[PDB]
């Protein structure tokens, strides 16, 4: 999905 | 160039205060042990009330016009 | 004295300036299609409505098409030239532009994406035309928006806000704070702005985009 938050 | 020979005198306080407040002879003359001219009195009184000596419109107007017409130890000259 | 009625008429001053009491803050426009209003119906072309099918979304794309270039209007979308903030090197602005609902844009760099239009005569666009998919890019989704106007890059200024929320449809955009008499937009520097995504999202796509401006024989 990517777009990992921090 | 005056004030040390004024602070010299010493109920020089007292009647200039009660001469602002413009009060009666008679009290002045309850706890007061030298005369006081009250023609200089009167005098001094006459002389003292002597007095020949919308909040966003200003902006535009009065911050503009201070600075249309203009000319170049502290003030203390009021 | 011709010379001096007209600088007063030029510029005026004491006659405009009626309390100088300005409020300041940008003004936000809602975008959400659950309320239906003759406004919101004004900016919001095909119609408030489960999660339809990508299908569907495909066919009320075309609709959604048809119906902006069914009224009297001039699209100018190909007269202008478009650099976006950085590319990805699978797919240029060209497929934003294709008018495909298959077919998208897509940035990759700095997290505050731009976008540029850039005009090389002087046209007066009256209705911008942009399409969101909430349900079909949620992940690249645009939540927030800030469209600017100007002459130039040097003069770029702040025009209007944008806050998504829930929007699979075409968005009509028609000017009319700026100019009441004309009822649209005259600028030569359009540039537009992604600082952020829905869900905490990085990049954004650009699924279609438009422009509107106004206006026997021998074979």
């Amino acid at each position: 999905l990517s777009d990992i938050t921090n | 160039f005056v004030k040390p020979y004024f602070q010299e005198r010493k109920h020089l306080v007292n009647v200039l205060l009660y001469a602002m407040l413009d009060l009666p002879e008679e009290e002045l003359k309850e706890k007061i042990n030298f005369n006081v001219d009250m023609k200089a009195l009167l005098s001094l009184v006459d002389t003292l009330h002597d007095s020949d000596i919308i909040r966003h419109a200003m902006l535009y107007e009065h911050i503009l016009n201070y600075y249309i017409a203009w000319v170049p130890k502290s003030s203390y000259i009021k | 004295i011709g010379i001096n009625k007209v600088l007063d008429h030029l510029a005026p001053s004491e006659l405009i300036k009626p309390v100088k009491s300005c409020h300041n803050k940008p003004s936000v426009l809602v975008l959400d299609d659950r309320i239906v209003d003759a406004a919101t119906k004004d900016l919001y072309v095909n119609g408030f409505q489960q999660n339809p099918t990508p299908e569907n979304l495909q066919h009320m794309f075309h609709q959604g098409i048809e119906i902006l270039d069914s009224a009297r209007m001039i699209n100018v979308t190909h007269l202008a030239l478009w650099k976006p903030s950085s590319f990805k090197l699978g797919n240029p602005v060209d497929f934003a532009l294709d008018d495909n609902y298959d077919t998208f844009w897509q940035s990759d760099g700095g997290q505050p994406h731009q976008l540029d239009i850039m005009f090389s005569k002087r046209m007066d666009i009256c209705v911008m035309a942009i399409f969101f998919s909430m349900i079909a890019d949620e992940s690249y989704a645009p939540s927030l928006v800030k469209v600017y106007a100007g002459h130039s890059p040097s003069d770029a200024r702040f025009y209007k806000m944008l806050e998504v929320r829930n929007v699979n449809g075409w968005v009509a955009l028609r000017f009319l704070d700026n100019r009441e008499d004309d009822q649209l937009l005259k600028c030569q520097f359009i540039r537009l702005l992604f600082p952020v995504n829905h869900e905490n999202g990085k990049d954004t796509h650009l699924r279609g985009i438009r422009l509107y401006v106004p206006s026997a024989i021998l074979r």
